[PDB]
């Protein structure tokens, strides 16, 4: 975290960047970080 | 179509002025204020029975 | 928000973030995939540091 | 559909449509739009590559890329080095009679394209056009005050007339696609560069590249509005 | 920042291939038994955050487009008052309300984006 | 003895409105749009379909306006007495045919719009109009049919010929489409929709893009439609669709395209593929193959040509519109406003007659191969025309 | 009153000041946006609310200074016909317009209609009506009074039918 760039580095584990492109995209999306379903913004009010 | 024969809210005969409405202004040069007030039209009612009339008939005689 | 805890401002973010749903996608600026074979060092001047951790 | 849409400023009026179901879809034009009848397109295709314009089979946009794409209704006929050489020429060409008044040119400067465009069913309107210069200093409406008079004595003969503006250049007709490469003024003294606290306030000429100055703003309104007094004061409904 | 090969007998495109034994990046052909060796080792990038295409258009003619705005901002580089400028091209919900100006002498582009991260557009 | 050169004033506006309308009137639109008609779209309509299998039409005259009677016979009709006894302003339409072997004469009414250059009113003066019972006041611009005054009311529809993308919502397999309809002025009035079609959503896997095409019953990897025209490598496919080398974006977006068309390297087969898909199982190559190349020189972006040597013309224009949907894609430009009025047109008189006056004409003249084809050796229904234009 | 009227004319002054900066400001990129909402959101979702507080504190400036025996505001008085913003627009300003829910958007590329330049936000450009109708109201405002009315029209249909579908 101190490391002043955030850098993911991800491989695999015989025709492999296929696997990686979709990897890539559930990455992008399909992966839920925190936070529930369906919630897309949460707005405070007083 | 016509000229009316009275100021439809005062009575006032305004139906013997055309002619004379229309020479006024075409023979002696007057601006159609002054000549209405030639013809004695001095309130707004009467003034606007001269004023904005206008001489269908003219246009009916026109057919045969 | 719970009854204690309800006019802190800070207790309420916290209570956003864990609601709010959040993807990689959401906190990523660009991916790439490189070609780098060996999986001891490194094509990357700046992953040196990262791997030099193993 | 049924909304008033910018791009109707002054072919359609903004006000009468009828009420219910037809609001909307039923419109009437401005009191001074008309609409194309169409014209054989052939000259202006013939006219644009005497003046450069390469034909699709020879482009090579990879040794080309700085090229302008010219298009006549609709099909891309080639491209261009120099549109800006072409366009000047075609206004004025257009602006004399030589290429129909009613044809359509527009360049996007941006998009490095030229679209031209001469079939029916275009809707239009005429401007004044607005040139730098003279000579005495800015940007002026080519019509002056002779070209009024010589209009005006026509209209006590009852030669100069509507036409002889068209051929003149000094008025030409826009649709609503070359609207968007054009600026108008408002009223004709946006052109020259203590107010009466019961005038309204108008929001000045923060302009210096004006191509044109409307008419009139009371051309938008089409027929029954023509008819309203003061329909600048009233609600819209 | 791929940078995009073809053949050059067929001119179709390439595709990467590992040097299996010398742990090379190679690309070769599909259709042809040409290859040729990498040039970088960057076969594939995505921008979600991206600003290609925030100065398009800028063309040689820009300055003749009298729809563009205009102002007395002075470049960088000319020391010139003579600008036209846009907001971004992009046509994005979730770009900024930057200002991009053309010097219309010298034609270097400059922005009002007082966060400037960007070195070239 | 103030300057002529003298710039004009908000006042002097009014001069040259009424200069507008002395010239044209208030009602244009519909005179110069019936005067076109009469004028050049009629004869226009006779030259496409002229001869049959032989008999070839030329030149057309329209009669000034005119009655078929009741008895005492065929007299010139005015505006008044059409109204009052429920006629018909109409004048008639004359050919001139050709008998010509390989194995003046009447054919109709057209009404005539009032004010145009056909019917007597135009030249007239006031006087003349009073004689004729007309107010010099009435405008014109409508026909009288069976007595009533009748008006065409403009009709607005999109523009032809125009390319426009769309991005389509959500459950949809496709995220953008690209879309032209393309038609003809000389032909006919025949409307081939192509549209351009890019498969996924936003990161879906292999974004790919595919067009349809007219009796094609499956959409067609666009690659294979360059190739079936003649443009075979990647490397020149590419770039009649993406004309800026360092676009690295919107080319990787071009990738799964080129992959989806790697089987078909030549264009006999893009040909044959094509093919394949508008022809059933037993017909032959060849004329398979030749289905294909008569879809894309016939029904493929008709706007371009109809005609043989037209193919880099047609592929720059597939590129131009990928080029256009991608562009919407990646979100550098925004959808295509569909409410834009400049890409509106609106028909009147004219062309609304045009419709109708081609489409009979072509029954009228499909008359004539039936005293022609039923022929084991000037005999034409006249009226189809005269009541189909009235009706 | 004149005093009122410049009062009035100040009032709108410092509004679109306040838009400007806001302008600005946005323009230099130091706007912040809060949280999801966008960038433009945030810089629309401020201007409209600087210029209708000049709407508003427009007329009541007017309603103040009208008098006791002011007719318009002895039927508002009595309850039997009239309200503020009937003050408002007639007498001080008209104010922004809109077409769903947004400041009139740019039909032609970049902007509202030909008579202005591309990527202008202002109050001009994108609909607010400085004038009363009293004053009148010009050109560009009148067309987008005129798109904002249109929209009404067209809701007030469709509200009477669907209304009368439920109703059944
Ligand atoms: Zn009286
Ligand atoms: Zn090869
Ligand atoms: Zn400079």
């Amino acid at each position: 975290d101190n490391d002043e760039k955030l850098i993911i580095r991800c491989r695999v584990v015989a025709e492999e960047d296929h696997m990686l492109k979709k990897i890539e995209n559930t990455m992008l999306e399909n992966i839920t970080l925190r936070g529930v379903e369906n919630i897309e913004r949460v707005v405070m009010m007083k | 179509m016509i000229v009316p024969v009275r100021c439809f809210s005062c009575g006032k005969v305004v139906g013997d002025k055309w002619e004379s409405y229309l020479n006024l202004l075409q023979e002696d040069e007057l601006d159609e204020g002054t000549a209405l007030s030639r013809l004695g039209l001095k309130r707004y009612c009467c003034r606007r029975m001269i004023l904005t009339h206008v001489d269908l008939i003219e246009k009916f005689l026109r057919y045969n | 928000l719970e009854p204690g805890h309800a006019a802190d401002q800070e207790q309420a973010k916290l209570i956003r973030s864990a609601i709010e749903h959040t993807t990689l996608k959401s906190v990523t600026i660009a991916s790439e995939i490189y070609y780098d074979p060996d999986p001891r060092s490194t094509v990357i001047p700046e992953d040196e540091e990262i791997i030099q951790l193993h | 559909p049924r909304q008033l849409h910018n791009t109707h400023w002054g072919l359609v009026c903004p006000a009468e449509t009828p009420e219910g179901q037809a609001c909307g879809l039923v419109k009437n034009l401005s009191l001074m739009s008309c609409i194309s009848v169409g014209t054989d397109p052939m000259p202006i295709i013939t006219f644009l590559s005497e003046w450069g314009m390469e034909p699709l089979e020879d482009y090579v946009p990879h040794q080309s890329p700085d090229a302008t794409r010219v298009f006549v209704n609709g099909v891309w006929h080639g491209v261009h080095r120099n549109p800006a050489r072409l366009m000047e020429t075609l206004r004025t060409l257009r602006r004399k009679g030589d290429i129909n008044p009613e044809v359509s040119m527009i360049r996007d400067i941006r998009e490095k394209e030229l679209k031209i465009f001469t079939d029916a069913g275009r809707v239009y309107r005429p401007l004044f056009i607005v040139e730098d210069d003279e000579s005495l200093g800015h940007k002026e409406l080519k019509v002056r005050k002779g070209h009024i008079a010589k209009l005006m004595a026509t209209e006590y003969q009852d030669e100069y007339t509507w036409s002889s503006l068209l051929n003149e250049g000094l008025v030409e007709y826009i649709d609503a696609e070359e609207e968007e490469s054009i600026l108008i003024a408002m009223q004709p003294e946006d052109l020259e560069p203590d107010v009466d606290p019961a005038k309204r306030i108008r929001v000045s000429h923060h302009a210096t590249t004006f191509t044109h100055c409307e008419i009139h703003p009371s051309m938008i309104l089409g027929v029954a509005a023509s008819i309203i007094p003061f329909p600048d004061h009233n609600q819209s409904p | 920042m791929t940078t995009f090969r073809f053949c050059r007998d067929c001119n179709n495109m390439l595709y990467p291939r590992e040097d299996k034994e010398n742990n090379r990046l190679l690309f070769e052909c599909r259709t042809c038994s040409y290859v040729e060796e990498a040039g970088s080792p960057l076969v594939y990038r995505h921008e979600l955050i991206t600003n290609i295409g925030e100065t398009a258009g800028v063309v040689q003619d820009i300055g003749s487009d009298p729809t563009l705005p205009r102002s007395d901002r002075e470049c960088p580089k000319c020391h010139s008052r003579e600008n036209v400028f846009f907001q971004s091209q992009q046509r994005r919900k979730d770009t900024s309300m930057v200002l991009f100006f053309v010097c219309l002498s010298c034609s270097h582009i400059f922005t009002s984006d007082q966060k400037n991260k960007r070195t070239q557009f | 003895f103030e300057d002529e050169s003298a710039p004009i004033t908000a006042e002097d506006s009014w001069a040259v409105i009424s200069a507008f309308f002395r010239e044209k009137g208030l009602v244009s639109q519909q005179l110069d749009s019936f005067n076109q008609f009469v004028d050049y779209t009629l004869q226009d309509i006779i030259c496409e379909d002229s001869t049959l299998i032989e008999i070839s039409f030329g030149k057309i005259y329209v009669t000034k306006p005119m009655v078929n009677e009741s008895d005492g016979v065929t007299h010139a009709l005015y505006p008044q007495e059409a109204r009052l006894r429920n006629l018909t302003y109409s004048s008639g339409l004359f050919v001139d045919v050709k008998k010509r072997t390989y194995e003046k004469v009447f054919i109709g009414r057209l009404p005539i719009m009032l004010r145009s250059k056909n019917c007597y009113l135009s030249e007239a003066t006031e006087s003349d109009l009073y004689k004729l019972k007309e107010c010099p006041f009435d405008m014109g611009g409508y026909f009288i049919i069976n007595g009533s005054e009748k008006v065409l009311i403009a009709q607005e529809r999109s523009a032809g010929n125009i390319v426009q993308v769309f991005k389509k919502a959500a459950p949809s397999p496709i995220s953008h489409v690209a879309e032209i309809r393309s038609a003809l002025e000389k032909g006919s009035r025949f409307i081939s929709t192509l549209q351009v079609k890019l498969y996924g959503r936003e990161g879906s896997s292999a974004r790919t893009i595919k067009a349809t095409l007219p009796y094609i019953k499956q959409d067609i990897p666009i690659v294979i439609i360059f190739r079936a025209l003649g443009i075979i490598p990647d490397g020149e496919i590419l770039e009649h669709i993406c004309y800026d080398v360092n676009d690295w974006q919107m080319l990787e977006m071009l990738k799964p395209c080129v992959e989806d068309g790697f089987v078909i390297q030549d264009r006999e087969t893009a040909l044959d593929f094509i093919g394949r898909r508008g022809t059933a199982l037993g017909i032959k190559k060849e004329k398979r193959i030749q289905y294909a190349k008569d879809i894309l020189q016939k029904e493929f972006l008709p706007h371009i040509t109809q005609l043989e040597g037209f193919e880099s013309r047609k592929a720059f224009f597939l590129g131009y519109m990928i080029n256009r949907l991608l562009l919407c894609a990646l979100d550098r430009k925004d959808q295509d406003d569909r409410d834009h009025f400049g890409k509106k047109r609106l028909d009147l008189a004219g062309p609304l007659l045009a419709q109708l006056f081609k489409t009979l004409f072509k029954k009228l003249t499909k008359d004539i191969f039936r005293y022609m084809q039923r022929t084991v050796e000037l005999a034409i229904n006249a009226k189809t025309i005269t009541s189909g234009l009235k009706y | 009153d004149g005093p009122t009227m410049r009062e009035i004319t100040e009032t709108i002054a410092e509004a679109k000041k306040k838009v400007l900066d806001v302008t600005k400001e946005a323009q230099a990129n130091l706007l912040t946006a809060k949280h999801g909402m966008t960038l433009r959101e945030s810089f629309e979702d401020n201007v409209v609310r600087f210029l209708n507080e000049a709407r508003d504190k427009a007329g009541r400036l007017a309603e103040v200074n009208l008098k006791d025996l002011n007719n318009v505001k002895q039927m508002v008085m009595a309850g039997s016909k009239g309200s503020f913003i009937n003050i408002a627009q007639m007498s001080a300003c008209v104010g922004q317009q809109s077409v769903e829910g947004k400041r009139i958007a740019f039909g032609f590329v970049d902007r509202t209609l030909p008579h202005f330049s591309k990527d202008d936000y202002s109050p001009e450009s994108k609909g607010f009506v400085e004038n009363s109708y009293l004053r009148g109201l010009t050109p560009q405002e009148f067309f987008f009074h005129a798109m904002g009315g249109r929209e009404g029209l067209i809701d007030t249909a469709v509200k009477t039918a669907e209304t009368g579908y439920i109703q059944r």
